[PDB]
RNA sequence: AAAUGACCUUGACCUAUUCUCAAACUUUAAAUAUGUAAGAAGUCCUUGUUACUUAAUUGAACGUGGACAUUUGAAUGAAGA
RNA sequence: AGAACAGAAAUCUCCAGUAGAACAAAAGGGUAAAAGCCCCCUUGAUUUUGAUUUUCAGUGUGAAUACAAACCAUGAAAGUG
RNA sequence: GGUUGCGGCCAUAUCUACCAGAAAGCACCGUUUCCCGUCCGAUCAACUGUAGUUAAGCUGGUAAGAGCCUGACCGAGUAGUGUAGUGGGUGACCAUACGCGAAACUCAGGUGCUGCAAUCU
């Protein structure tokens, strides 16, 4: 840096570090203090997550909850997931986070045994709706969407994954205007919108526009979208079957490993470099007294 | 070892100090307004002065920045006035540079009476890829040395393209 | 219209310095704590002597100066004004009040009346360096100074060179092999601490293992 | 004239801690209380909220309440010659569980071990705790080790 | 001739040093004093009650039934409490 | 450290920056994706009657704390008031 | 072992200068029809995962580095302090007896450990 910044070991001393996760740039404390604090009077009950989170171009839906140890993993979705379900392409999209919501919340609310009563809405015609609660039964699971960093703004795809969940049969408060389709000067739901949005309909009329205007960029991106030859239209029927395959068989097939633990541990630790002894590190600067000093 | 890093120019501010507020400062913004395509920006005074003829809050100044294909078009159309030659100064250790033009018309746009003749303050922050990390909100990180833009290296890019010089000492 | 300093002699209240709580307190008659040659080496003086308190008391800024002017004369018209370096140890930070007078002993409070310095046992009040030939000349300096201070204080010879904290040999050990470096009155000394890289620079004469 | 208001004389009291100030540590809040439980009282200056008055700080007492941001703590107070109780209204951040009975659980539960271990072998147990006991006799032996023989030391100065 | 000229000059500033200080300064931090605990109102197991509470006969509080006695859980004292 | 008029002080940019600022007021605590600064929406500065802490006689008054029963505000929400 | 998402303790994790990073992941990175936000699609929103890159982020290693953490009959049983005397001293103060006992200093050692889920030559 510039010399007359520096620091002074004055200013290195009296400085007090932020939480490593803040350092990091990836906690916010203020508000998570806020969603895992739990009723002091309902005492070990724990507080359940909904969190979402997107990488460049993948989706995380994990339920979590807390423990002063480290956090706890009740079940866990990601968007690349999906081809399982029947979708090859634009898993960061809203549609795609949708899915990966309902597959978040069929798979949960499944291995709770909650599977069977409370199936949420099967029909997606995008209506504003809370899964309610059943008359003389278990009231259904409860979770909180932890948005993280993320910008809250009408139309945000981080309520796509909301949509979904609550659309799956979880119970997540929630209000509708950040959806899509939402008006400003009025307040009121256009669900003919939210439904679109759902089923990939913004996506689908930009491949028709680019269909006949553009043919070079539409080329470009959606590019694969040739070569598997799909076309706009159809794209409605991939996520409603999407729906069904998820609802189906939400159980969750890991990968097949290959290549066991240990065996990833043998080729990493190769490109790890290795400290020194306090042997090593004096004999370095013996060596270096004797040279840079000893007039060459 | 250069990939990537280039330098880009990350954005070009273009600055008009006027005395005052009122009909003048106006006028001034018009000027930036057709100038630069976009609606200008105008600054408060920070605290009163009276010698300067000034008070708080007063709406002294207007001012925009301009980024992409843009910025480079009022940038060479500026260099042009310049005679594209800078001094050793205008170059800040962190690798902006900027100059200034009296009389707004020698960068194209005509006369009009009705409005008058302004002075600009040209400033120019040079940048390369991944400048996002410092912006961004989520991890929110420092560029790394070799990466940073030095005086030195944005001379030295001047230099090179727009074929123009740099004086001085 | 000092009072006399028997008044002030024992410290018998709380440090009272000049504050932001306190504000009108008068200059300090004693202004100057270094005499005689203070740009000097610390190769030029090794031997050094010292004004040593033997009470736990107060020494007034008016006697300090006293004793400064007295100590520093004597040693200069009888052995040279740079033959010696005297620096004074002790600044009277202390402010003694004075209750100055109808009205009774009501609201008592009082105002600034002057300064002192807080003195422990053992406490050095004056230190002076010089050549080993001078020893008698600056002991008798001291000696004068004495009698301008309240309570016992002696003279001691010290184990030191000069103003440093290495006795004499210890000293010279580090100085004629490599580690001592003059600075303009004092020195610096080579550590085996920190960065190797200025710390060569610095100190070149070392890494020798030589003189 | 004087001052005596809530938080007087507490400067030092309320003190942060050095390079500890800040967001307080989210296991604070993921700490939970039942009634009974042995808590200790210390003050958060960042907590302006359900605050104990000075005197409590460095009290220690048994929860009787429990609510969604607090735990009510009953707090012995010896005013005049005899001692009242006191209900305190705390927030979490101003109470801690108490290790002050660790021990005695630990020993309780350790005690009943010893006891059964005891009856199965037979007999012969001796729970109760005792105070430290006086030596027992020892040989200390001179191989390798012969006393060395220290003189006071003369006066000296080195200032 | 000027210089955003060079060179002396004294101020402030910066760097690494140096002598000395604080009731209303301080990282550190005693001694003396000071809170609580050292069991039968204790520990453990089995599983009832409710309008509280939980996704949930989940928990929370109060219970029924069962297991372990004076080394039953430090010291000293006790013209008793 | 840089930019016409522009100067010690106008407005523009980048870098450094543990708070060295600001939070009506005395001072002291406290606070950095805030408790500070800019913006958006608001009336919980509201309704009912008890318990509690400081001062204490364990009276009153002032001020305050944590719940209960309402009606509301805000936020995607947990919450917060 | 690496990496990611959520974490716990919150510098042995911070700071300054260099260098190295396989695979995957993160990343930077392309685009502006759509929701959305801006003086500025820089931030913020959306779309593509295609067109490009390890340069930066990130991870690790280096340094008689700054800071930080730990230890020690290092200093020091020192300073301070509870109790005692018809002890010393004009006094200021000071020794002694039965106890408790620091801070600085100095030297040595160290430079994040770890929970849940997913993934990876
Ligand atoms: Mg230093
Ligand atoms: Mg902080
Ligand atoms: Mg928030
Ligand atoms: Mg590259
Ligand atoms: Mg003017
Ligand atoms: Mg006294
Ligand atoms: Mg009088
Ligand atoms: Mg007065
Ligand atoms: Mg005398
Ligand atoms: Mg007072
Ligand atoms: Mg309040
Ligand atoms: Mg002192
Ligand atoms: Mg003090
Ligand atoms: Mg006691
Ligand atoms: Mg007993
Ligand atoms: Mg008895
Ligand atoms: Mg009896
Ligand atoms: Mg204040
Ligand atoms: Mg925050
Ligand atoms: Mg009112
Ligand atoms: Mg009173
Ligand atoms: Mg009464
Ligand atoms: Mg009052
Ligand atoms: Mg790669
Ligand atoms: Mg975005
Ligand atoms: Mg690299
Ligand atoms: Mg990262
Ligand atoms: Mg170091
Ligand atoms: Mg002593
Ligand atoms: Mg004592
Ligand atoms: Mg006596
Ligand atoms: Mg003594």
């Amino acid at each position: 840096a510039f010399q007359k910044d520096a620091k002074s070991s004055a200013y290195s001393s009296r400085f007090q570090t932020p939480f490593r996760r803040r350092r990091e740039g990836k906690t916010d404390y203020y508000q998570r203090k806020r969603l895992v604090t739990q009723h002091k009077a309902k005492y070990n009950t724990p507080k359940y997550r909904l969190v979402v989170r997107f990488t460049n171009k993948d989706i995380i839906c994990q339920i979590i909850s807390s423990t002063i140890t480290g956090d706890v993993v009740l079940a866990a979705a990601y968007s690349h997931e999906l081809p399982r379900y029947g979708i090859t392409h634009g898993l960061t999209n809203w549609a795609a986070a949708y899915a990966t919501g309902l597959l978040i919340a069929r798979r949960t609310l499944q291995k709770l045994g909650l599977d069977e009563t409370y199936k949420g809405v099967e029909e997606v015609e995008g209506e504003y709706e809370l899964t309610e609660a059943v008359e003389d039964g278990p009231r259904p699971f409860k979770v909180f969407l932890d948005i993280g960093l993320q910008r809250t703004t009408t139309g945000a795809r981080v309520f796509g994954a909301l949509k979904g969940a609550s659309d799956g049969g979880l119970y997540v408060p929630h209000s509708e205007n950040r959806f899509p389709g939402w008006d400003f000067e009025t307040e009121e739901i256009d669900p003919e919108l939210l439904r679109s949005y759902i089923f990939g309909g913004h996506v689908s009329q930009y491949m028709e526009e680019l269909a006949d205007d553009d043919e070079e960029r539409f080329s470009e991106l959606f590019k694969g979208y040739l070569a598997d030859d799909i076309d706009a239209d159809s794209l409605e029927d991939i996520y409603t079957s999407a729906h069904e395959a998820i609802r189906a068989d939400p159980a969750f097939k890991p990968t097949e490993k290959k290549f066991t633990k240990e065996q990833y541990a043998a080729e990493s630790k190769k490109y790890r470099q290795t400290k020194l002894s306090k042997e090593e590190r004096a004999a370095r600067v013996a060596a270096k007294i004797a040279a840079l000093a000893g007039q060459q | 070892q250069n990939p990537m890093r280039d330098l880009k120019i990350e954005k070009l501010v273009l600055n008009i100090s006027v005395g005052e507020s009122g009909d003048r400062l106006t006028r001034a913004s018009k000027v930036l307004e057709q100038l630069s395509g976009q609606t200008p920006v105008q600054s408060k005074a920070r605290y009163t002065v009276r010698t300067f003829g000034i008070r708080r809050n007063e709406k002294i100044a207007v001012h925009v920045t301009v980024r992409g294909p843009k910025a480079e078009e009022i940038l060479e159309r500026g260099l042009k006035v310049k005679e594209y030659q800078l001094r050793d100064r205008n170059f800040s250790a962190t690798g902006n540079f900027g100059f200034g033009i009296d009389e707004h018309i020698d960068l194209g746009i005509k006369y009009d009476p009705s409005i008058g003749i302004f002075g600009m303050d040209f400033y120019v922050v040079m940048n390369r890829p991944g400048a996002r990390v410092t912006r961004r909100k989520r991890c929110k990180g420092t560029v790394g040395n070799s990466h940073k833009t030095t005086k030195e290296d944005t001379v030295s890019w001047f230099k090179q393209k727009y074929d123009a010089d740099v004086l001085d000492k | 219209a000092r009072r006399p300093a028997r008044c002030y002699r024992y410290q018998k209240n709380k440090p009272y310095p000049k504050s932001r709580y306190n504000r009108a307190v008068p200059d300090s008659k004693i202004r100057i704590y270094d005499l005689g040659k203070k740009k000097a080496t610390v190769d030029e003086f090794p031997l050094c002597v010292h004004l040593v308190s033997n009470e736990l008391e107060q020494l007034s800024s008016e006697a300090l100066e006293a004793a400064r002017i007295c100590a520093n004369k004597y040693m200069t018209t009888v052995s040279g004004r740079d033959a010696f370096h005297l620096r004074v140890r002790v600044h009277p930070f202390h402010v003694l009040r004075i209750n100055k007078m109808q009205q009774g002993m009501r609201g008592a409070w009082g105002k600034p009346h002057g300064l002192a310095a807080r003195v422990d046992i053992g406490q050095i009040i004056f230190s002076v360096r010089t050549k080993d030939s001078n020893k008698d000349v600056v002991v008798e300096g001291l000696r004068r100074a004495r009698y301008k201070f309240p309570g016992q204080q002696k003279i001691i010879l010290s184990k030191k060179w000069g103003f440093t904290n290495l006795d004499r040999p210890e000293y010279l050990k580090k100085r004629e092999a490599g580690e001592v470096k003059d600075d303009g009155a004092f020195v610096k000394f080579l550590s085996k601490k920190g960065s190797l890289e200025n710390n060569i620079r610095e100190f070149p004469e070392y890494f020798a293992a030589q003189a | 004239g004087k001052s005596h208001g809530y938080r007087s004389r507490t400067r030092y009291m309320f003190q942060r801690d050095f390079r500890k100030h800040g967001a307080v540590h989210l296991s604070t809040y993921l700490k939970v209380y039942k009634v009974g439980d042995i808590v200790d009282i210390k003050a958060n200056g960042s907590i302006q909220k359900g605050m104990p008055h000075k005197f409590y700080q460095g009290k220690t007492g048994v929860v009787y309440n429990v609510t969604k941001s607090s735990v009510g703590v009953i707090i012995n107070k010896m005013v005049g010659n005899r001692y009242l109780e006191k209900r305190l209204n705390l927030r979490v951040e101003h109470i801690k569980h108490s290790k002050c009975r660790q021990e005695f659980l630990e020993r309780v539960k350790a005690n009943a071990a010893k006891r059964a271990e005891a009856k199965a072998q037979g007999v012969a147990v001796q729970l109760k705790r005792q105070p430290a006991q006086p030596r027992e006799s020892r040989i200390v032996s001179t191989e390798g080790n012969v006393p060395q023989t220290l003189a006071p030391v003369p006066y000296e100065t080195f200032i």
